[PDB]
């Protein structure tokens, strides 16, 4: 168990990032990003922008 | 500068509309009996109306 | 920099990024009238602008 109090967001051409096994308690911004991403066993409290 | 006039509406007079215009006469004489034919010359040319 | 009412600092790669992220784009450009061959259309032409 992992809990996060907090946004995340991948900035600007950003690459290669890799999440896995978090309880995210806020919104998730992906804006000005380069792909490359993975997203595993996370959850979400509000709404991924 | 951004455009759309430039698309199938461009600058040109309107799609093709065009037919051969009504030019001048060139040779009208009528004959019975075997076939016959004539030639013209495409000099200065562009076109014919038959 | 301020960031974050914060006195902190960042890679200029991060700097970069930033600034040709929010570079802006043709989207922006104005809708004009008149056109003619006199005037240009830009594209790459074997590969060059």
């Amino acid at each position: 168990f992992v809990y996060v109090d907090g946004n995340v967001t991948i900035g600007a051409a950003v690459s290669g990032v890799t999440v896995s096994g978090l309880f995210i308690d806020g919104n998730l911004t992906i804006a000005g990003a380069n792909g490359t991403v993975e997203f595993i066993n996370t959850t979400v409290s509000t709404s991924i922008i | 500068a951004l455009v759309s006039l430039s698309t199938l509406r461009g600058a040109l007079g309107g799609g093709s509309i065009s037919g051969i215009i009504p030019q001048e006469v060139l040779f009208d004489q009528w004959r019975a009996g075997g076939n016959w034919e004539v030639s013209q010359s495409t000099q200065n040319r562009t076109g014919f109306i038959v | 920099g301020c960031f974050d009412n914060t006195s902190s600092t960042i890679t200029v790669q991060q700097l970069v990024n930033l600034v040709l992220s929010q570079a802006g784009g043709l989207c922006d450009l104005p809708q004009a009238g008149g056109i003619g061959d006199n005037d240009l259309i830009a594209g790459c032409i074997g590969g060059a602008e």
